[PDB]
């Protein structure tokens, strides 16, 4: 809509007062603040970086709406079934007797 | 003047292409196979026993 | 005089199309078809 | 005064529209293309009979039989096949001919 | 866009130029095939197919 | 001479691997019947074993194609993770 | 056991329901309508406006009503 | 399997090198807004806004010149298919899209995360931006749909009246020369009437139906256009 | 050397008859996707190397310069420590096709030079394996051609259930 | 310039003469470039040498300032003259086609003879250095002056008319001086009637909002390789 | 330098063909370059006359293509399978016979969903042969 | 039924029949005589553009181990639900 101006280095609130998922992450807790997705979306909101939310799900839908998504229906994997399959391991090797081309030299 | 030749022999060749479409092409796979092609294939190996 | 065509208009009333102005106009009041 | 459209032949105005014009446009077509080509370009025997024809399939002559034999005919001509080995039939020349002496 | 053009005031005009002749010929074959399709489809000597009911439209597409 | 049951009934409770064999022999069968009947007549076999032999090569080509999955660590994850105690229960109180 | 079952006259019934779309869709340009003569009694002077809306509306609450109908057709000679 | 067959407008090909082998002005156009973008004088945008205008008239020409014309009786929408006009709306929306994504601007997304920093960031800001972006798709789907499913409808109805109009006509003319012959002249009447409603509507319908596919795509595009004030 | 001409062959053959896939060849493939994730990510980490390091003044100190999104005083402690080491010593700051060539040149190169050895490894483990597939890649070399239907030929081992074809 | 037969002869007989004079014009360049660059390194603004940062107001894109990445460097007679800055520029031009070409080369392999076979024939985007005598120089500079006249008059259109389309002069000077910035070689301009278009332009876009396809005209008619 | 990129490489004379070309030119214009020939984006033009002479002869080519074309698949179809199911069959028959049997199907046609069912459903008691008669 | 019969293209003229494995290998041929010449290095991005990606997508099916059955994509029935093969 409008233009958009960056906060400058002044403008932007200090992390303490950011909050998480059940309250701010402060001295004692500060490492928690990596865990806590809500106190990093809070935290970029204050900060403006509004994209860092943004951005990386629309990608996300467009990655899917392009290329996973038909990569899915046409080569992705169904449930199994009740009775498995299962490879006995016995085709490939070759019969007794035979004998093998020599390899190049 | 150059637009106008080309026109005139792509107008010609339309006309030729509209006449031969809607009054002398047969529809492909007929019912009862009077007219038009069934289809046939194409590629197929040739000179290559080995790749059977 | 002859039949042939002019200047093309495109279906256009230049007494109310949005560049009027760059029509003349005569005396009766009506804007030209072509500059 | 140049200009493209004016001045250039068709081919090169073309190059130059979907290069410096519509690359985007050109690429996702592209794209599509391919994607058609490789996932939407098959249809089997079945899927022909039931919506392949105007009328409707003509059982009475079958053409794809006629198609698919014709096809057999050519490469086992060509590739010179022995349709006769024991693979293609499971089973030895001498079983073979047993088999045609009984029935 | 329909700006303009000839337009004839009445039937008897479209005979004032050759593209309303062309077009009242048309309206002629028009208007003429339903007459034509009412005498052939409504004769007395027309007969349905004695086999009709061995194949029909329907148990096809069915 | 005897064909396999290949109907569907017959092919819903059978491993792939089993019916596409079972299909590749069938198809053997029709062709070595059919060669041995243009032999009998005294007719090339080409002429009328075309059609067979076909049928013969895509059963081979669908055959071949298939590799069953090995048994490995991820694999029975993932078996184990879908079938669970719940699901199968489930399953054999269940229709079909 | 196995049974597969093939009714004939069902699909009359879902041509039916398709056909109760165009109750919200008739009673769509009533509003449209009804709305209309209240906006031409307080600005008599832009009629143009209105009443190309009105129509222009109309359309896109026809597509709609044709949607279903297509619909009904297929249900019912088919 | 390649199937060999061709489009339905070889005499309107025909028509047009006839006609515009000349040049001539061109003053109506079905979406004029493409033209237009800004309404405000001193505003400028530094992105390509006007790249749209050839593809929008070529389409809308394109698109006439097919559904405007298989009013005609006979006349084939060669095209109508509904992944084929998935393949053409795919093409132009993506297009766009992808030419937006590849500016490599991250802020021109922060409109997605709608509302203010008073409403809860993970449960009611980032829940509408989850929905606005699966909108933004689901708009592409609209667009293509509709563009399909009107005129399939359309050309339905209009098929399954003129039959009605044939049967009627053919087999029951033949009370206007019976007692009955009022009731005939008021259906044929009613049917003259619904056949010229018919088409009119189906007119005006076709050309709203491309001034709003070409709306959806210029809407796109106007979702991410910045303006800035000449000083 | 061209391996790739030669081993598209041999790959659509493998998926065309991918039944006669022993666990040796499974095993191979495996290690090659596993080979092939671990060049690109080298070849990442180049790039971003490569990146950083033209990076231009300003824009590393806008970059590793305060705000700090999560204050912890550990991530301002590290991008103080890279901003420091970067700006140090001097550094070629390119700029245009310059950055472009010097970022992606070196990247490109190490990413195929690393895929075509794996590429010649791969056809070396395949000539040394002992299965059809082996025999097949051989023959492949020897003769120049593919040779279909090669394990029904030399009647490859098969499921017990599955013997009777070569009942012949 | 269309190719010819003529050209094709020309720049094949000058072309390993015109390489090993491409490499002796590197050699000298680099050293002029060498120490152009540590005079700037050295006595540079802090903004220059650090590379400041300067983004756009819509869509924040970097671009070039032309106040604080420009810089002129008043006392660069000391080390270098002027002589060699014009070798400089006239080397960059070369060596930018040369660049251009060599990419393609190591691109196509072997594919780009033929491509190479076209290029020969036209002296639009040969060097300067494949020209052995007068006449060969004389015709590739008219065919450097072609390229320009085919480019410029695009690029002064789409300035002009974005911005006659999208705004006006604010003052009546500054209506002459759009007007007349933008006439015919024929006539001659005032540079001190036509200079408050700077400053108007300035207002509209400066140099660090320039288009891309703007760009792409400009480098055209410069004789930059843009593709 | 083998071929030109730029259209003014003329590769014929500017009089090549000048008469029939001028003919052709004075059809097209006589009636589009005029001002009431206003078009809606190229496609519907102003002038009556166009319309009028256009729009039959679209549907006469069209309508042509379809009863000698397309519907005549469904005409053979129906003859092959009501009157023994392979083509020398029907050939079997004479002219008027199979000018009988297209007429029905005509009928069928103009039936359509609104005329009798009898047409295609046997009532109870129907003497006449009915699906297995050629099985 | 008979109204939906309406909407196919109406100027169908004639179909190819090829099965993927031909064209496949014939195209693989074309790409292999164009890129054998000594004059096109293997390290070209030429060279790479043409092979790099068919090698992996082609490594990616090949280590390819799902627990379903995917049916076959050529065969001669593929309208049945109820029967894969
Ligand atoms: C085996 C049997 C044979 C078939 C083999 C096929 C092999 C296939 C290989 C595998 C391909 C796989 C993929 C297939 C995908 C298909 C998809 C598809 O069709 O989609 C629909 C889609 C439909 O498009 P459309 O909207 O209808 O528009 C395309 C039209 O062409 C119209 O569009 P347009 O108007 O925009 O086009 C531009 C047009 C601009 O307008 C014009 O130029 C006007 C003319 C138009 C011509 C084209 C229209 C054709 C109309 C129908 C046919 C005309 C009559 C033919 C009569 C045949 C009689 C047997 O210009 C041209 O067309 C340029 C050509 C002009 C030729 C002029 C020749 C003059 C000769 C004069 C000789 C004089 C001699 C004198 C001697 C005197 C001696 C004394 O098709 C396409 O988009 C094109 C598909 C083509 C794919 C490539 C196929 C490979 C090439 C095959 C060539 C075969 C040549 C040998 C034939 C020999 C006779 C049997
Ligand atoms: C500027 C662009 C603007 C325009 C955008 C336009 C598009 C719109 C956006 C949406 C997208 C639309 C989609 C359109 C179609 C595009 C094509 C497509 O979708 O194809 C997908 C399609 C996906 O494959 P697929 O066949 O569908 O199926 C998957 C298969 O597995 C395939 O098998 P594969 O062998 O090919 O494997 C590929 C692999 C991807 O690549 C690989 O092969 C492996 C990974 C490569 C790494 C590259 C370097 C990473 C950075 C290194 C460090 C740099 C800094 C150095 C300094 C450090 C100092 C300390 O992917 C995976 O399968 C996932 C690998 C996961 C590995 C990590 C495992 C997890 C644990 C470790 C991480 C977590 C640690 C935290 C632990 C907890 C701590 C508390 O193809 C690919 O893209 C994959 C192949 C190409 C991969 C290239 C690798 C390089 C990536 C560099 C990206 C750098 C920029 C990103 C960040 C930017 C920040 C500003
Ligand atoms: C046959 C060959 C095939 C090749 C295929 C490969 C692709 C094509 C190759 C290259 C083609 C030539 C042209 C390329 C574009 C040139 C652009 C340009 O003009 O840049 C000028 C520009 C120079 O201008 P400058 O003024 O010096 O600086 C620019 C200003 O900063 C500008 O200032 P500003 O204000 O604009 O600042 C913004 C700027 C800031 O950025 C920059 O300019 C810095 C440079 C780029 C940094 C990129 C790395 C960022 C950090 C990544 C961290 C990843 C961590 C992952 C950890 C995973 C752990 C498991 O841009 C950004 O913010 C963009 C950031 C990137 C976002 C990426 C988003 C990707 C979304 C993915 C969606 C999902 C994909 C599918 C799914 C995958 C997963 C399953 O160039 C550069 O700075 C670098 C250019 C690098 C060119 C690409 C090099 C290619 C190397 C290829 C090696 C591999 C070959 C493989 C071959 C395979 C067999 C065939
Ligand atoms: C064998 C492997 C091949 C791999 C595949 C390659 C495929 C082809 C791609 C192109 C490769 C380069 C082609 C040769 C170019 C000539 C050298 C050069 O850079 O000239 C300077 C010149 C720089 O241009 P600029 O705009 O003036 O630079 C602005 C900077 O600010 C300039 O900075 P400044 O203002 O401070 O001034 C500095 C200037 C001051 O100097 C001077 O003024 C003196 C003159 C110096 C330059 C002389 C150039 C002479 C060119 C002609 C050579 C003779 C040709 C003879 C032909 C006939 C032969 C019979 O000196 C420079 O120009 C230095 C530039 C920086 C170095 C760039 C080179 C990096 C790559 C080389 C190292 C590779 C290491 C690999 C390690 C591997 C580890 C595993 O180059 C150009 O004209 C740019 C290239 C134009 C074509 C671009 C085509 C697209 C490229 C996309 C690549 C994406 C990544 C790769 C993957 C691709 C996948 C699709
Ligand atoms: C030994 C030498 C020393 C060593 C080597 C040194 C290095 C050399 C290499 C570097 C040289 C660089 C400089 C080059 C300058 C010249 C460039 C050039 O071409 O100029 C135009 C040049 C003439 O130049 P000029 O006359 O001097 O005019 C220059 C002006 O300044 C006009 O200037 P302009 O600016 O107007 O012209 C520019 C024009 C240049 O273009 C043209 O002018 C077009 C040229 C072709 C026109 C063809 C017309 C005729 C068509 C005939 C068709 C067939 C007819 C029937 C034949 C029947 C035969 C039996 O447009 C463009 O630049 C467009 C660029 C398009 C780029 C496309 C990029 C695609 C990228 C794909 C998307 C990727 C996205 C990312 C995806 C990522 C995914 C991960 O054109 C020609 O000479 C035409 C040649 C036509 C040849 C015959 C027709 C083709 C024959 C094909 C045979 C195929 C055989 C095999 C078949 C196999 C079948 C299985
Ligand atoms: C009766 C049933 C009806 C069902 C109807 C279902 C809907 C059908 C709708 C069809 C019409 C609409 C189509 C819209 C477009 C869809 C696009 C789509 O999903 O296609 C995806 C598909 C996915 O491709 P794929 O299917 O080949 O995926 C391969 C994945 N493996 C190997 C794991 C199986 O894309 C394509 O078809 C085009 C692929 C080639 C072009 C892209 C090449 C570059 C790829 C870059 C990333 C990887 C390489 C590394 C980077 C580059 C290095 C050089
Ligand atoms: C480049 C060829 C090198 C080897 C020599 C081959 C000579 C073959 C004998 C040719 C005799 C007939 C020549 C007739 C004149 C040809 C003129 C020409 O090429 O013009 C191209 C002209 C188009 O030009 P414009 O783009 O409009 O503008 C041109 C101005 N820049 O093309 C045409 O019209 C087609 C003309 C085709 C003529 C025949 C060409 C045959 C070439 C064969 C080459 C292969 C080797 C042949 C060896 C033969 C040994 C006996
Ligand atoms: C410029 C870089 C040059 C590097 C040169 C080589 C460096 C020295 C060898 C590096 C280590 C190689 O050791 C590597 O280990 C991994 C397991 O961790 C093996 O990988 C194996 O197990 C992993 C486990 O996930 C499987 O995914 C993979 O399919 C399997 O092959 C590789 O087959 C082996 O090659």
């Amino acid at each position: 809509g409008e233009l958009f101006v960056r906060p400058k280095l002044e403008e932007i609130p200090p992390a303490d007062q950011c909050r998480g998922f059940f309250g701010p992450l402060n001295d004692s807790l500060k490492f928690l603040r990596l865990l806590d997705i809500k106190w990093m979306m809070n935290r970029a909101v204050a900060m403006r970086r509004e994209y860092l939310i943004a951005t990386p799900t629309l990608f996300t839908f467009i990655w899917m709406f392009t290329w996973k998504g038909a990569v899915i229906y046409f080569w992705g994997d169904r449930a199994p079934p009740r009775r498995m399959d299962w490879n006995t391991e016995e085709t490939g090797r070759l019969p007794l007797g035979f004998k093998p081309t020599p390899a190049p030299l | 003047e150059i637009q106008s030749r080309k026109k005139y022999f792509q107008t010609l060749g339309y006309l030729v292409a509209f006449i031969y479409l809607y009054f002398l092409m047969p529809k492909e796979k007929s019912f009862s196979g009077l007219s038009g092609p069934d289809g046939h294939w194409i590629m197929l190996p040739k000179g290559r026993p080995e790749l059977f | 005089v002859g039949n042939g065509p002019t200047f093309s208009t495109g279906g256009e009333c230049m007494n109310t199309c949005d560049i009027q102005n760059a029509f003349p106009m005569n005396d009766r009041g009506v804007r030209s078809s072509s500059p | 005064v140049y200009t493209r459209w004016k001045c250039d032949r068709l081919p090169v105005f073309q190059l130059k529209l979907f290069t410096q014009e519509y690359p985007m446009h050109a690429a996702v077509g592209i794209f599509t293309i391919i994607f058609l080509w490789k996932h939407m370009s098959h249809c089997s025997e079945e899927t022909e009979r039931k919506y392949g024809w105007w009328a409707g399939y003509p059982y009475w002559r079958d053409p794809i039989a006629r198609r698919n034999e014709t096809k057999y005919k050519q490469m086992i001509i060509n590739n010179d096949v022995d349709i006769t080995h024991p693979k293609w039939t499971g089973c030895s020349v001498e079983q073979l001919e047993e088999l045609s002496r009984v029935v | 866009m329909l700006l303009g053009g000839f337009v004839p005031r009445r039937f008897s005009q479209f005979n004032r130029d050759p593209c309303w002749m062309f077009f009242i010929f048309s309206v002629g074959f028009w208007l003429g095939e339903y007459p034509a399709m009412m005498i052939k489809y409504n004769a007395r000597d027309l007969v349905y197919d004695p086999h009709r009911y061995v194949w029909s439209h329907h148990d096809d597409h069915h | 001479f005897h064909f396999h049951d290949v109907s569907n009934d017959a092919i819903k409770g059978m491993p792939p691997s089993e019916a596409l064999h079972k299909h590749l022999e069938n198809a053997q069968l029709a062709h070595r019947i059919c060669l041995a009947k243009a032999l009998k007549a005294g007719e090339p076999p080409v002429e009328k074993c075309a059609l067979t032999w076909g049928e013969v090569l895509i059963r081979y080509q669908a055959w071949s194609e298939y590799r069953p999955p090995f048994q490995d660590s991820v694999a029975q994850a993932k078996y184990k993770k879908y079938w669970s105690k719940k699901r199968q229960e489930e399953d054999d109180k269940n229709p079909f | 056991s196995t049974v597969a079952i093939s009714v004939q006259g069902l699909h009359y019934v879902g041509t039916g329901l398709a056909a109760i779309a165009l109750a919200g869709v008739g009673l769509g340009i009533g509003t449209i309508f009804g709305n209309l003569l209240v906006a031409c009694a307080r600005q008599p002077n832009l009629t143009k406006m209105l009443f190309n809306y009105a129509i222009l509306g109309f359309a896109l609450t026809e597509a709609i009503g044709l949607f279903a109908l297509m619909l009904a057709f297929l249900m019912l000679f088919s | 399997m390649f199937l060999f067959f061709f489009c339905d407008l070889f005499w309107l090909r025909l028509l047009l090198c006839m006609y515009y082998c000349v040049w001539s002005r061109l003053c109506f156009i079905v979406y004029f807004n493409c033209l237009m973008l800004i309404f405000d004088f001193l505003l400028f945008c530094l992105f390509d806004l006007y790249l749209f205008v050839g593809l929008c008239l070529f389409l809308l020409l394109w698109f006439m010149l097919f559904n405007l014309y298989s009013l005609i009786l006979y006349y084939c929408i060669t095209y109508l298919n509904l992944y084929l006009l998935f393949c053409i709306v795919f093409l132009l929306y993506i297009a766009f899209l992808f030419l937006f994504c590849f500016l490599c601007d991250f802020f021109l997304f922060n409109n997605l995360l709608v509302g203010d920093s008073f409403m809860d960031v993970f449960f009611i800001r980032f829940l509408l931006c989850f929905l606005e972006c699966f909108s933004l798709l689901c708009r592409c789907l609209s667009t293509f749909l509709r563009l399909f499913c009107n005129l399939l409808s359309s050309h339905f109805l209009l098929l399954m009246f003129f039959d009605f109009f044939y049967f009627i006509f053919v087999f029951f003319f033949y009370g206007v020369f019976c007692y009955w012959f009022i009731l005939f002249i008021f259906v044929f009447c009613f049917c003259l009437l619904f056949y010229v409603f018919l088409y009119l509507l189906d007119l005006f319908a076709a050309i709203l139906q491309l001034f709003i596919f070409c709306n959806m795509i210029l809407q796109l595009i106007m979702d991410f256009l910045l303006f800035l004030l000449f000083v | 050397t061209k391996y790739e001409l030669k081993m598209q062959y041999f790959d659509e053959w493998m998926i065309r008859w991918r039944k006669f896939q022993t666990e040796s060849d499974w095993e191979i493939e495996k290690g090659r996707q596993w080979w092939r994730r671990f060049n690109m990510a080298v070849s990442g980490a180049l790039f971003c190397g490569l990146v950083l390091y033209t990076s231009g003044t300003a824009t590393l100190k806008r970059q590793y310069g305060l705000p700090h999104f999560f204050d912890i005083g550990v991530d301002g402690q590290a991008k103080e420590t890279m901003l420091k080491t970067l700006t140090s010593r001097w550094r070629y700051t390119p700029q245009g096709y310059g950055r472009v060539l010097i970022t992606g040149v070196p990247t490109y190169i190490l990413f195929v030079t690393l895929e075509h050895y794996r590429e010649r490894r791969r056809m070396q483990q395949y000539l040394q394996q002992n299965t059809v597939f082996g025999e097949q890649m051989r023959r492949l070399l020897s003769t120049g051609k593919i040779e279909e239907y090669l394990p029904v030929n030399i009647k490859a081992t098969l499921p017990a259930s599955q013997q009777a074809i070569y009942n012949y | 310039m269309q190719g010819s037969w003529s050209v094709l002869k020309k720049n094949c007989s000058n072309f390993f003469p015109g390489l090993l004079a491409f490499a002796q014009q590197t050699q000298e360049a680099y050293g002029i470039w060498l120490r152009i660059y540590n005079r700037q390194q050295k006595y540079g603004p802090t903004d220059f040498v650090e590379q400041s940062e300067t983004f756009s107001p819509d869509y924040h894109k970097r671009f070039h300032s032309q106040d604080k990445n420009m810089w002129v460097d008043k006392e660069l007679c000391t080390e270098v003259s002027q002589k060699e800055v014009a070798r400089l520029m006239t080397y960059k031009l070369d060596m930018w086609r040369m660049a251009h070409c060599a990419g393609a080369l190591l691109a196509t392999g072997g594919y780009a003879i033929p491509f190479g076979l076209f290029w020969l024939a036209n002296d639009t985007w040969v060097p300067s250095s494949f020209n052995l005598t007068g006449e060969e120089l004389r015709a590739w500079r008219e065919a450097q002056d072609l390229y320009r006249y085919r480019s410029a008059p695009s690029y002064l259109t789409d300035t002009k008319w974005h911005f006659d389309f999208h705004a006006y002069p604010w003052n009546e000077t500054q209506e002459r001086a759009w007007d007349d910035l933008f006439e015919k070689n024929d006539v001659r301009r005032d540079p001190k009637v036509v200079r408050p278009a700077a400053e108007m332009y300035d207002g509209f876009i400066k140099f660090e909002l320039i288009r891309r396809k703007s760009l792409r005209h400009l480098c055209r008619s410069m004789n930059i390789p843009t593709f | 330098v083998l071929f030109s990129t730029y259209r003014s490489s003329r590769l014929v004379s500017k009089e090549f063909l000048h008469g029939p070309v001028m003919r052709f030119r004075a059809l097209g214009e006589y009636y589009f370059q005029r001002a009431w020939n206003g078009t809606l984006n190229w496609a519907l033009p102003g002038e009556y006359r166009l319309y009028a002479v256009m729009i039959p002869f679209i549907y006469f080519y069209h309508r042509w293509h379809n009863d000698h074309t397309l519907d005549r698949d469904h005409v053979e179809k129906a003859m092959i399978m009501r009157w023994g199911g392979t083509l020398e069959d029907v050939r079997k028959l004479s002219a008027k016979d199979q000018l009988r049997v297209r007429c029905f199907t005509d009928i069928e046609k103009l039936y359509s969903a609104y005329g009798p069912k009898d047409t295609y459903l046997q009532p109870p008691g129907d003497t006449l042969p009915g699906k297995d008669f050629y099985r | 039924s008979n109204p939906a019969d309406h909407f196919r293209p109406n100027l169908k003229a004639l179909t190819l029949y090829a099965e993927r494995q031909h064209y496949v290998d014939r195209w693989l041929h074309v790409k292999e005589r164009w890129l054998a010449p000594w004059y096109l290095p293997w390290w070209s991005p030429l060279f790479q553009l043409g092979t790099w990606y068919s090698q992996r997508s082609r490594n990616l099916f090949l280590v390819e181990n799902h627990l379903s059955y995917r049916p076959y994509k050529f065969r001669r029935n593929d309208e049945d639900r109820n029967n894969p093969y």
